[PDB]
C-alpha cells in the first residue's frame, strides 16, 4: 500500500494540500444556497450551456436522502465519491436507528471524511466545498457548508465557489426576514446573487428547492425564465 | 552517448537509450575483488581453476576459498563480492534440494544456471534492491550431454560454454581460450587442467604455485564436484 | 523511498492535478474519435492509427469494442490502458446482470468505470490512466445514450462529441451542424464523414483510414454493426459529390 | 495430545532437612506393554531445581528441551540472576494452562523439588493447570498407594532427614511395585541439596518379599 | 548522489554505504582474537567514558552461547542486536538438529543477516564487526571474524577496531599454533595494551574472555585472577 | 547535508546525525540525577513549570514495586518506553512469579530503541532516562539514550547543564556507597541544585525525589514529602 | 516491502518516457523477422555470440509457447525469459479450463496485459522486450507483435530490432499475400542477411516454423539447407 | 525531502514544531481553575454575519464532569474529543466510576505523536494534530485544568491561555489570578481579559463560556447567563 504522507505541516502551521483543494473549489462553479422559513433553495450556475450536452448527466445538485440534498464546488469527481459515500451512510443510519438522518449528522460525517483524507498516508484531500441542505424532523430548514479541510458551519445564506466573496458579499446585504417570507421571494433572492456572478442569466442558472415535507424539485428553465424576468 | 535523465544511475530504470546503468555498475563490482576465475570443459571432464590470495598470515586459508559444492555433483566458482556469492551459492543449493525433492531427479547444471538468472532478473527490474555483484560459473555432467560449465551474470543473462572466464582478466583469458579452443578445443583429456592453469598463469603473469591457486573438477568417470588438493595440483603445475 | 516517489496523487498550487492533465494532452494527440446521436440509434467513427499496408485485419474493431449486448465504446490515449478499462467495463456489466438479471443502464456502467479512474487519481501513488472513451448505448429509461469519460474519472452525457485530435474543430462543426431532434442515422452518418474529412487533415477520408459502429434497436434487440468498407466507401462517396455539387 | 502414547507412570517426592528427593521408575508403557525400560523420566533444570514427570514422554521430552533452552539462554546473560525452583514452577503453570485453553493439553503432571536459601521447594503441576506446593507428592497410583503412607510419617514428624526421606519412598515405590500394573523395579532418585542435583542410577526394590 | 543507499552501485561497482558503515568499526577501540592449540582468547579495550559508569558497563564480549563467544567492535547498540540474532540462530539449530552450532554454521548464518542489510534502501548495513570463537573436541579451537559487509573469514588471530593494523603486527609475531590459552591471555593483555593510546583515547578496562580444553567447551570470562596476572605483565612488558 | 534526514544514511565519516540529533532533544530537558548507596538508588528530578501558573510535568514514574524512571527528552516518547517497561514487568510477574531484574529490562529497553535506528521512515527514539531499580544484585542506577546505548551508572545526570551535576557526583561518589538515605537524598539535590540557573533554589514546588530500597518499594515523594529531605541544606 | 509508486508517469507532452526508452531497447536488440504465408508463419532471429567459446545450441531465442505457438525477440534476453514463463503459464492457465488450446490472439492479449502492469505498478520499470508471437490455430496462421507498453498488434510481415525500418521497407516490396512457408523462410533469412554483417550460418541464426503440424524450431542442419539456396 | 518523524539539529521534530505554529493561528481559549469549580471561555471568531454561531463549538463536553476548549485546526480536535467521551464510557463499564481528568488527559495525549507513513498501521495518522486542548473538570482531587498541546504534552494549570493571544492573556492571566478567587470572579476575569484581546467587540453571541463545579454538571452559558456577566464586563 502507498503509505507516503501527502499532507504535512508547513513551516508557518500550514497544510498546503489542503489550501490547494480549497483553490480548485474556487475555480469551480459558483453555487448558492438561502435557507427560508418553509423552503430551502439551492441554485448552481451552469458555467457553460455546451448546446449538444444532456443537462440531466452534469447536475450539481444531488439528493442525499428524502429529507438532505446538496450542492458541490471544485472537483466533479471527487464530489461523486463523497455523495456515493453520503447516500450510503443515510440508509446505514435509517437501519440502526430507525429514523431519518438530521441535515447536520449528514453534515458531520461528510466533514470527517474530507478531514481524514487529510490526515490519513497515501491520500490527497477532497477538491470539493458542499451545501448540505434539508429539513429536520422538527421542520426546521437547515443549511450547512463542509470545506475541503473537513470544516462545517451553519449558514443562514452562503455561496461556494468562483465569486463566492461577491455573491456572499450581496447575500449579507440582500438577506432579511423580507426576502425570505415568500417562497417565490426566497427562489429570486438565489436568483439575483448568481446573477451578480453568472454573465448569461437564467438560460446558465440551476436551481432546486426542498419544501417540507416535499423531495427535492429541480426547476425548469421556462419557470427560472418566470423568476427571472420578475426579477427585471 | 551517456545520456542520463533521472534515476538511471541510482535505479534500475532505462537509460534515455534503455542502458540500465545500475547493472552495468554491478558488473564493475566483480572486477573490485581482484580475482580472476576459468571454466574449461573438455571431452570427459569440466576444470574451474580460481586464483587463491590469502592476503594475511593470520587467516586460516582453510576458509579462504571460492570453489563451492551447490550438490554432491555440481560444483561453482564465485567472483566478485564475497558476502554477495555467499548468498548465491545458498539460494543456489537450496534451489537445487527443492528440485529433487518436487521432482525426484538431480536438477540439471542449465536448470540451475537459469533459475539463479530468473532471481538475478527481478534485481535488474525492482528498484527497492541492487543486483548482486557476483558471477557464477557451474559445473556438472549431463547424463546425455557430458561436461557442461554455464555461467551467470548480475543481469540475468546464462549461456553455455567450451570455456570461460570471469574477473579483472576475463578479456584477456577469453582471448586465449578463444585461440586454443578454436584450434583443437581445450585439448580433451583430464589434463584440460593445463590449459585453464595456463591461461590464468599467462593472463596474470605468474607461476602459480600449488598454493597460489584452487582446482575443482568433475569427470564423467567420477561425477561427482572434487576441489583438488595442493598436490595433486603441484602435480599438475609440476608436469607443465 | 520519499526520493524516487513522483507523487502522482497530489494537488499543485493552483489546485491542479498535473498527472491528469499531462495524460489529457496525450489523449488529444490519438486518432479523432466521434460519437453522434440520432433518434433512430447512435454512431461512433474513429480514425483509424495503424493503417500499414503489413498489418492483417484479425479483428471485428481496432478502437470499437462491446462491452454488454446493448452498449459499445471507442477510445482515446493509451492502448494498453483502453484494454485494461474495457476488461473492467464488461466485467461491471457481467456483475450487474448476475445481481438483478437485467443488462445494465448505460450511464451507471460509465459511473463505474469514472469511479476507478477517479482512485486513481486520489490514491495509490500510481499514475493515473490517459484513455477518454466514448460510450454508446440504449436503456430502457433513456434509450439511445452517448456519453465521454476523461482520465480524471469525470463523465458526461452527450447528442454528439469529439475527442482524440483536432477535436475542438469537430465539435465546432458539430455544433454548428447537429439539429437535436431532426437527426436520422443516416444524417448522423453523414455528419460523421463531414467532419472526419475536416478533423482527418491527412487527405481524404479512405475508408481503411476510418471505422464506423452503429447501435439500433430492431425488433427488440439491440444490434451493433461495424459497417463494412464498401458501406464507408460508398459514404465517402457521397459526401464528395455532395460537396462538388455545391461548387 | 488429545490421545497419549508411551506413558510413565508415578513420580513421588518428600521435602527433608536440607533439601528434596524425587522418585520415579525408568520404564515407558505402551498402554500395559512394558516397551522402553531404560528411560528416565527425572531431569536437572539447573543446580537448585529437579522435575520429575508422569503421562506422555514426548510431551516430557518437549518440556526438558523448552525448559533446558531457558535454563541456558539465562546463563548466557551472567547478570547474577537465575531461574528459581519456585519460578520454573510458576512457568510450567502458565504453561500447561495456556495449553489446556488452547484445547491441545501436554499429558503430563510434573513434581518440581527444589532447594533455594536454605527453603526446600516441592511443587505439583497437572495438565490442567492445577499445582500446588506440599511437603509431599505422589502423581498417579502413589496418590492412593504412596501418599497416604508419607502423609502419616510426615504428619507425627513433620521434619526428616535425607536418611529417613530416602527410606519413605524406597518403601512407597516398592508399593507402588507391588500394586502398579504399569509399574517397573528399576528406579531413579534425585536429590536436590546446597551441593546441587544428583541422580542416582538404575535401583531396584529387589527387596521385595513373596509369601504366597 | 551514488553513496545515500545500499541499494545503489558508485558508477564503479562500490556500495559506498557499506563502506561508510566500516569506518563506524574503525573509530572504535580494539577488539583482538587469537586461536591456540587449547581453544580461543578474546580480549577488548573497553574505553571508559565517564569515571560515574560502574565497572562492566558497555560490555564488548558476550556469550553467544555455552560453546560460543563473541568480540564486538562499532555500533554496540548494532552488535548488541546481532548477539540476539546470533543466541536465537544458535537455539534454534539445537531445538531443530539437536546439539551445538558449529562456530561455521553460526557464522555463515549470522553473516547473511548481515548482508541481507546490505542490499536495500529500506534498512542500513550493521556499524559493526565482530569474532566469533568456540571449542569443541571434534572441531577444536575456531576463530571467525564477520564485517558490516557480511563477508566471514575463518583466522588464526585477528584484530577489530581503530588499532587493527598495528595489533595485527603484535599477534603475527606469536606462534598462536603451538601456545596455549594460559599462555595466551597474558599476549592479549601485552597487545591490548601497546596499541591503547593514552594521550587521546583516557583510560581502558581490559576485557578478557576464552573457550577452550581449559573451559571444557564453554565460553567464560578469564578468571580476576588470571587476568590479573595478565594486566601487570602487560604493564611490566610496555616499561 | 543530505545524510541527516534519515536513520538509515551513514554519513561518509560512519555517523547517524539523525541519532545525534535525538541525542540533542535531552540535552534539552531538566536536569534529572540518580545515584545509589548499598542499600538505596535515589532519583531526584528538577520539575520545570511552563509558567507561574502551571504544575511542573511529573518527571518521575513508576515501572513496577522494584522499579522507577526519571525522564528527560519528550514526555510522549517517555511514556510509550514506560508503558513497556510496565508491561514486561507485569509478564514477568505473570509467568515467573518474580520481579524482574533491572539489568534484564535495560537489555530490552535497548533492543527496542535500536530497531527504530535501522529502518527507513522510523524515528530515534528522543527520550533519555535514568532507571533507578532494586534487585537480588542489590541497588541499580542505569541510563538509557536515543541511540539505544545504556550504561550501569554509580550516578548520572541527564538533562540541561546537567555536567554541572556531573561534576559534583564525580567529586563525592566515593561517599554515596555508606550513605544514609537522607545523606544520600540530599547529595543528589545538592548536585540537581548546581544545575539550577544561578538565582534558584530548590524549593518543595520544583523537587520531587523517587526511592526504592531493600525494604522500600519504588517511592515518587513530591510537594511537602520533599520538605524533610530538603530541610538540612 | 517495494516501492508502491509508478516509476513509469506521464510528462508535460503527454508521453510516458519509461516505454519510450524501453523501446529504444528493443531497437538495440539483434534483428528479427516473422512472414504470415498462407500455409504457415516463419519466425528467423539473428543469434550471432561474441565468441566461438559460447555453446550455441545451450539458451535459446525462439521458445514454443505451447505447441502451436512460438515466439522470437528483440531486447533483453533476461526479460525475455520472464515472458516466456508466463506465456507458457498463462497457456496452461487456459487449457486446464477450456481444455483446448489456447488461440494465438487469447495468448497474446494476456501476455499482453502482463507487460502493460510493468507500465503502471510501483518499483518495476517496463519489459525492454518486443514480442514476436507465430500460431496455428482454426486452420489459420496467425503473426501478431507485442510492445513493451503492452499494445500487440497483427502483422502479415514485420522487423524488429537494428535496422528494422530498412528491414519493413523490404518485405513490404518481397511480401506477397500468396506465399507458401518454404518460400517464406527464405525472404525471412534475406531479411536478416541484408542487417547480418558476416557470414549467416547454420549456428548465426534461429529460425522457428508454425504450420498445421505445430510450432517447431528448424534444427541448424535444416536451416544449412536453407542457406545453401 | 524529510518525512514526518525526521530530528531537528535541535532535536525538537519539525512537524510537531510547525504544529504548534498552527495554533497560534487559532481563536484565543482561556481556562481557570479554582476551588468553587473550573471557567472555559473561548472566542467564537464569527467570520460573516449569515453564519449561525452556535456552530462554532469550541467548548465540548466529555462527560458530565469534563469540559474541553481547542484553539487551531478545530477539525483535527473531532477525532481527539471522540476518543476522551469514548475512554471515558469504557472506564465507567470496566470500574462503574468516573474518569478522573489527569487520566482523559493522558489517554488524548498518547494519540499525539502515533503519526508516520513507514506502514505504521492500515489506517495510521499521517501527520501531527494541529490543535492544543484545555480540559477542565471536577474529579475525587476537586476543580482540575490541564492543558495538552500537539507535542503529547500534557500540564496542570491553574489559569492558562490558548489560542492567538495566549502571549498577553497569559501576562494578565498572572496578573490576576489568585488561588481564592471565586468561580464567579474568574468567569469575569476570562471575559476581561479575553474582551481585551478579542479584536471584535465581545459580546453574549461572539464568546462560548462553560464551568465544571464540584455538585453542577458541565454548564454551557445561555446567552441570557452571558448577557449578565457580560453587563459588568
Amino acid at each position: 500500500s502507498y503509505d507516503r504522507a501527502i499532507t504535512v505541516f508547513s513551516p508557518d502551521g500550514h497544510l498546503f494540500q489542503v489550501e490547494y483543494a480549497q483553490e480548485a473549489v474556487k475555480k469551480g462553479s459558483t453555487a448558492v444556497g438561502v435557507r427560508g422559513r418553509d423552503i430551502v433553495v439551492l441554485g448552481v450556475e451552469k458555467k457553460s450551456v455546451a448546446k449538444l450536452q444532456d443537462e440531466r448527466t452534469v447536475r450539481k445538485i444531488c439528493a442525499l436522502d428524502d429529507n438532505v440534498c446538496m450542492a458541490f464546488a471544485g472537483l466533479t469527481a471527487d464530489a461523486r465519491i463523497v455523495i456515493n459515500r453520503a447516500r450510503v451512510e443515510c440508509q446505514s443510519h435509517r437501519l440502526t436507528v430507525e429514523d431519518p438522518v438530521t441535515v447536520e449528522y449528514i453534515t458531520r460525517y461528510i466533514a470527517s471524511l474530507k478531514q481524514r483524507y487529510t490526515q490519513s498516508n497515501g491520500r490527497r484531500p477532497f477538491g470539493i466545498s458542499a451545501l448540505i441542505v434539508g429539513f429536520d424532523f422538527d421542520g426546521t430548514p437547515r443549511l450547512y457548508q463542509t470545506d475541503p479541510s473537513g470544516t462545517y458551519h451553519a449558514w443562514k445564506a452562503n455561496a461556494i465557489g468562483r465569486g463566492a466573496k461577491s455573491v456572499r458579499e450581496f447575500l449579507e446585504k440582500n438577506y432579511t426576514d423580507e426576502a425570505i417570507e415568500t417562497d417565490d421571494l426566497t427562489i429570486k433572492l438565489v436568483i439575483k446573487a448568481l446573477l451578480e456572478v453568472v454573465q448569461s442569466g437564467g438560460k446558465n442558472i440551476e436551481l432546486a428547492v426542498m419544501r417540507r415535507d416535499q423531495s427535492l424539485k429541480i426547476l425548469n428553465p421556462e419557470e427560472i425564465e418566470k423568476y427571472v424576468a420578475e426579477i427585471e | 552517448r551517456g545520456s542520463s535523465a533521472g534515476f538511471d544511475r541510482h535505479i534500475t530504470i532505462f537509460s534515455p537509450e534503455g542502458r540500465l546503468y545500475q547493472v552495468e555498475y554491478a558488473f564493475k563490482a566483480i572486477n573490485q575483488g581482484g580475482l580472476t576465475s576459468v571454466a574449461v570443459r573438455g571431452k570427459d571432464c569440466a576444470v574451474i581453476v580460481t586464483q587463491k590470495k590469502v592476503p594475511d598470515k593470520l587467516l586460516d586459508s582453510s576458509t579462504v576459498t571460492h570453489l563451492f559444492k551447490i550438490t554432491e555433483n555440481i560444483g561453482c566458482v564465485m567472483t566478485g563480492m564475497t558476502a554477495d556469492s555467499r548468498s548465491q551459492v545458498q539460494r543456489a543449493r537450496y534451489e537445487a534440494a527443492n528440485w529433487k525433492y518436487k521432482y525426484g531427479y538431480e536438477i540439471p547444471v542449465d536448470m540451475l544456471c537459469k533459475r539463479i538468472a530468473d532471481i538475478s532478473q527481478v534485481y535488474t527490474q525492482n528498484a527497492e534492491m541492487r543486483p548482486l555483484g557476483c558471477c557464477m560459473i557451474l559445473i556438472g555432467i549431463d547424463e546425455e550431454q557430458g561436461p557442461q560449465v554455464y555461467k551467470c551474470d548480475p543481469a540475468g543473462y546464462y549461456c553455455g560454454f567450451k570455456a570461460t572466464a570471469a574477473g579483472v582478466k576475463q578479456t584477456e583469458s577469453t582471448s586465449f581460450l578463444e585461440k586454443k579452443v578454436k584450434k583443437k578445443f581445450d585439448w580433451t583429456f583430464e589434463q584440460t587442467v593445463e590449459t585453464a592453469i595456463t591461461c590464468l598463469s599467462t593472463v596474470l603473469s605468474i607461476d602459480f604455485k600449488p598454493s597460489e591457486i584452487e582446482v575443482g573438477v568433475v569427470t564423467v568417470e567420477n561425477p561427482k564436484f572434487r576441489i583438488l588438493t595442493e598436490a595433486e595440483i603441484d602435480a599438475h603445475l609440476v608436469a607443465l | 523511498s520519499r526520493r524516487y516517489d513522483s507523487r502522482t496523487t497530489i494537488f499543485s498550487p493552483e489546485g491542479r492535478l498535473y498527472q491528469v492533465e499531462y495524460a489529457m494532452e496525450a489523449i488529444g494527440h490519438a486518432g479523432t474519435c466521434l460519437g453522434i446521436l440520432a433518434n433512430d440509434g447512435v454512431l461512433l467513427a474513429a480514425e483509424r492509427r495503424n493503417i500499414h499496408k503489413l498489418l492483417d485485419e484479425v479483428f471485428f474493431s481496432e478502437k470499437i469494442y462491446k462491452l454488454n449486448e446493448d452498449m459499445a465504446c471507442s477510445v482515446a490515449g493509451i492502448t494498453s490502458d483502453a484494454n485494461v478499462l474495457t476488461n473492467e467495463l464488461r466485467l461491471i456489466a457481467q456483475r450487474y446482470l448476475l445481481q438483478y438479471q437485467e443488462p445494465i443502464p448505460c450511464e451507471q456502467l460509465v459511473t463505474a468505470l469514472c469511479d476507478i479512474k477517479q482512485a486513481y487519481t486520489q490514491f495509490g501513488g500510481k499514475r493515473p490512466f490517459g484513455v477518454s472513451l466514448l460510450y454508446i448505448g440504449w436503456d430502457k429509461h433513456y434509450g439511445f445514450q452517448l456519453y465521454q469519460s476523461d482520465p480524471s474519472g469525470n463523465y458526461g452525457g452527450w447528442k454528439a462529441t469529439c475527442i482524440g485530435n483536432n477535436s475542438a474543430a469537430a465539435v465546432s462543426m458539430l455544433k454548428q451542424d447537429y439539429k437535436e431532434g431532426e437527426m436520422t442515422l443516416k444524417s448522423a452518418l453523414a455528419l460523421a464523414i463531414k467532419v472526419l474529412n475536416k478533423t482527418m487533415d491527412v487527405s481524404k477520408l479512405s475508408a481503411e483510414k476510418v471505422e464506423i459502429a452503429t447501435l439500433t434497436r430492431e425488433n427488440g434487440k439491440t444490434v451493433i454493426r461495424v459497417l463494412k468498407q464498401k458501406e464507408v466507401e460508398q459514404l465517402i462517396k457521397k459526401h464528395e459529390e455532395e460537396e462538388a455539387k455545391a461548387e | 495430545t488429545q490421545n497419549p502414547m508411551v506413558t510413565g507412570t508415578s513420580v513421588l517426592g518428600v521435602k527433608f532437612e536440607g533439601g528434596v528427593v524425587i522418585a520415579a521408575d525408568m520404564l515407558g508403557s505402551y498402554g500395559s506393554l512394558a516397551r522402553f525400560r531404560n528411560i528416565s523420566r527425572i531431569m536437572r533444570v539447573n543446580n537448585s531445581t529437579m522435575l520429575g514427570a508422569s503421562g506422555d514422554y514426548a510431551d516430557f521430552q518437549y518440556l526438558k528441551q523448552v525448559l533446558g533452552q531457558m535454563v541456558i539462554d539465562e546463563e548466557l546473560l551472567g547478570d547474577g540472576h537465575s531461574y528459581s525452583p519456585r519460578a520454573i514452577h510458576s512457568w510450567l503453570t502458565r504453561a500447561m494452562y495456556s495449553r489446556r485453553s488452547k484445547m491441545n493439553p501436554l499429558w503430563n503432571t510434573m513434581v518440581i523439588g527444589g532447594y533455594a536459601d536454605g527453603e526446600s521447594f516441592l511443587g505439583y503441576v497437572d495438565m490442567l493447570g492445577v499445582a500446588y506446593e506440599a511437603p509431599s507428592l505422589a502423581t498417579g497410583y502413589g496418590a492412593y498407594l504412596a501418599q497416604p503412607l508419607l502423609r502419616e510419617v510426615l504428619e507425627k514428624q513433620p521434619v526428616l532427614s535425607q536418611t529417613e526421606a530416602r527410606d519413605l519412598v524406597e518403601r512407597c515405590m516398592r508399593v507402588l511395585y507391588y500394586r502398579d500394573a504399569r509399574s517397573y523395579n528399576r528406579f531413579q532418585i534425585a536429590t536436590v541439596t546446597e551441593k546441587g542435583v544428583e541422580i542416582e542410577g538404575p535401583l531396584s526394590t529387589e527387596t521385595n518379599w513373596d509369601i504366597a | 548522489g551514488y553513496d545515500l543507499s545500499a541499494s545503489t552501485f558508485s558508477p564503479d561497482g562500490r556500495v559506498f554505504q557499506v563502506e561508510y558503515a566500516m569506518k563506524a568499526v574503525e573509530n572504535s577501540s580494539t577488539a583482538i582474537g587469537i586461536r591456540c592449540k587449547d581453544g580461543v582468547v578474546f580480549g577488548v579495550e573497553k574505553l571508559v567514558l565517564s569515571k560515574l559508569y560502574e565497572e562492566g558497563s558497555n560490555k564488548r564480549l558476550f556469550n553467544v552461547d555455552r560453546h560460543v563467544g563473541m568480540a564486538v567492535a562499532g555500533l554496540l547498540a548494532d552488535a548488541r542486536s546481532l548477539a540476539d540474532i546470533a543466541r536465537e540462530e544458535a537455539s534454534n539449530f539445537r531445538s531443530n538438529f539437536g546439539y551445538n552450532i558449529p562456530l561455521k554454521h553460526l557464522a555463515d548464518r549470522v553473516a547473511m543477516y548481515v548482508h541481507a542489510y546490505t542490499l536495500y534502501s529500506a534498512v542500513r548495513p550493521f556499524g559493526c564487526s565482530f569474532m566469533l570463537g568456540s571449542y569443541s573436541v571434534n572441531d577444536g579451537a575456531q576463530l571467525y571474524m564477520i564485517d558490516p559487509s557480511g563477508v566471514s573469514y575463518g583466522y588464526w588471530g585477528c584484530a577489530i577496531g581503530k588499532a587493527r593494523q598495528a595489533a595485527k603486527t603484535e599477534i603475527e609475531k606469536l606462534q598462536m599454533k603451538e601456545m596455549t590459552c594460559r599462555d595466551i591471555v597474558k599476549e592479549v593483555a601485552k597487545i591490548i595494551y601497546i596499541v591503547h593510546d593514552e594521550v587521546k583515547d583516557k583510560a581502558f578496562e581490559l576485557e578478557l574472555s576464552w573457550v577452550g580444553e581449559l573451559t571444557n567447551g564453554r565460553h567464560e570470562i578469564v578468571p580476576k585472577d588470571i587476568r590479573e596476572e595478565a594486566e601487570k605483565y602487560a604493564k611490566e612488558s610496555l616499561k | 547535508n543530505q545524510y541527516d534526514n534519515d536513520v538509515t544514511v551513514w554519513s561518509p565519516q560512519g555517523r547517524i546525525h539523525q541519532i545525534e540529533y535525538a541525542m540533542e532533544a535531552v540535552k534539552q530537558g531538566s536536569a534529572t540525577v540518580g545515584l545509589k548507596s548499598k542499600t538505596h538508588a535515589v532519583l531526584v528530578a528538577l520539575k520545570r513549570a511552563q509558567s507561574e501558573l502551571a504544575a511542573h510535568q511529573k518527571k518521575i514514574l513508576h515501572v513496577d514495586n522494584h522499579i522507577g524512571i526519571s525522564i528527560a527528552g519528550l514526555t510522549a516518547d517517555a511514556r510509550l518506553l514506560c508503558n513497556f517497561m510496565r508491561q514486561e514487568c507485569l509478564d514477568s510477574r505473570f509467568v515467573f512469579d518474580r520481579p524482574l531484574p533491572v539489568s534484564r529490562l535495560v537489555s530490552l529497553i535497548g533492543s527496542k530503541t535500536q530497531i527504530p535506528t535501522q529502518r527507513y521512515g522510523r524515528r530515534p527514539y528522543g527520550v533519555g532516562l535514568l532507571i533507578a531499580g532494586y534487585d537480588d544484585m542489590g541497588p541499580h542506577i542505569f541510563q538509557t539514550c536515543p541511540s539505544a546505548n545504556y550504561f550501569d551508572c554509580r550516578a548520572m545526570s541527564i538533562g540541561a547543564r546537567s555536567q554541572s551535576a556531573r561534576t559534583y557526583l564525580e567529586r563525592h561518589m566515593s561517599e554515596f556507597m555508606e550513605c544514609n538515605l537522607n545523606e544520600l537524598v540530599k547529595h543528589g539535590l545538592r548536585a540537581l541544585r548546581e544545575t539550577l540557573p544561578a538565582e534558584q533554589d530548590l524549593t518543595t514546588k520544583n523537587v520531587s525525589i523517587g526511592i526504592v530500597g531493600k525494604d522500600l518499594e519504588f517511592t515518587i515523594y513530591d510537594d511537602d514529602d520533599v520538605s524533610p529531605f530538603l530541610e538540612g541544606l | 516491502r517495494g516501492y508502491s509508486f509508478s516509476l513509469t508517469t506521464f510528462s508535460p507532452s503527454g508521453k510516458l518516457v519509461q516505454i519510450e526508452y524501453a523501446l529504444a531497447a528493443v531497437a538495440g536488440g539483434a534483428p528479427s523477422v516473422g512472414i504470415k504465408a498462407a500455409n504457415g508463419v516463419v519466425l528467423a532471429t539473428e543469434k550471432k555470440q561474441k565468441s566461438i567459446l559460447y555453446d550455441e545450441r545451450s539458451v535459446h531465442k525462439v521458445e514454443p509457447i505451447t505447441k502451436h505457438i512460438g515466439l522470437v525477440y528483440s531486447g533483453m534476453g533476461p526479460d525475455y525469459r520472464v515472458l516466456v514463463h508466463r506465456a507458457r503459464k498463462l497457456a496452461q492457465q487456459y487449457y486446464l479450463v477450456y481444455q483446448e488450446p489456447i488461440p494465438t490472439a487469447q495468448l497474446v492479449q494476456r501476455v499482453a496485459s502482463v507487460m502493460q502492469e510493468y507500465t503502471q505498478s510501483g518499483g518495476v520499470r517496463p519489459f525492454g522486450v518486443s514480442l514476436l508471437i507465430c500460431g496455428w490455430n482454426e486452420g489459420r496462421p496467425y503473426l501478431f507483435q507485442s510492445d513493451p507498453s503492452g499494445a500487440y498488434f497483427a502483422w502479415k510481415a514485420t522487423a524488429m530490432g537494428k535496422n528494422y525500418v530498412n528491414g519493413k521497407t523490404f518485405l513490404e516490396k518481397r511480401y506477397n499475400e500468396d506465399l507458401e512457408l518454404e518460400d517464406a523462410i527464405h525472404t525471412a533469412i534475406l531479411t536478416l542477411k541484408e542487417s547480418f554483417e558476416g557470414q549467416m550460418t547454420e549456428d548465426n541464426i534461429e529460425v522457428g516454423i508454425c504450420n498445421e503440424a505445430g510450432f517447431r524450431r528448424l534444427t541448424p542442419t535444416e536451416v544449412k539447407d536453407y542457406l545453401a539456396a | 525531502d524529510r518525512g514526518v518523524n525526521t530530528f531537528s539539529p535541535e532535536g525538537r521534530l519539525f512537524q510537531v514544531e510547525y504544529a504548534i505554529e498552527a495554533i497560534k493561528l487559532g481563536s484565543t481559549a482561556i481556562g481557570i481553575q479554582t476551588s468553587e469549580g473550573v471557567c472555559l471561555a473561548v472566542e467564537k471568531r464569527i467570520t460573516s454575519p449569515l453564519m449561525e454561531p452556535s456552530s462554532i463549538e469550541k467548548i465540548v463536553e466529555i462527560d458530565a464532569h469534563i469540559g474541553c476548549a481547542m484553539s487551531g485546526l478545530i477539525a483535527d480536535a473531532k477525532t481527539l474529543i471522540d476518543k476522551a467521551r469514548v475512554e471515558t464510557q469504557n472506564h465507567w463499564f470496566t470500574y462503574n466510576e468516573t474518569m478522573t481528568v489527569e487520566s482523559v488527559t493522558q489517554a488524548v495525549s498518547n494519540l499525539a505523536l502515533q503519526f508516520g507513513e513507514e506502514d505504521a498501521d492500515p489506517g495510521a495518522m499521517s501527520r501531527p494534530f494541529g490543535v492544543a486542548l484545555l480540559f477542565g473538570g471536577v474529579d475525587e482531587k476537586g476543580p482540575q485544568l490541564f492543558h495538552m498541546d500537539p507535542s503529547g504534552t500534557f500540564v496542570q494549570c491553574d489559569a492558562r491561555a490558548i489560542g492567538s493571544a495566549s502571549e498577553g492573556a497569559q501576562s494578565s492571566l498572572q496578573e490576576v489570578y489568585h488561588k481564592s478567587m471565586t468561580l464567579k470572579e474568574a468567569i469575569k476575569s476570562s471575559l476581561i481579559i479575553l474582551k481585551q484581546v478579542m479584536e471584535e467587540k465581545l459580546n453574549a453571541t461572539n464568546i462560548e463560556l462553560a464551568t465544571v463545579q464540584p455538585g453542577q454538571n458541565f454548564h454551557m452559558f445561555t446567552k441570557e447567563e452571558l448577557e449578565e456577566v457580560i453587563k459588568d464586563i
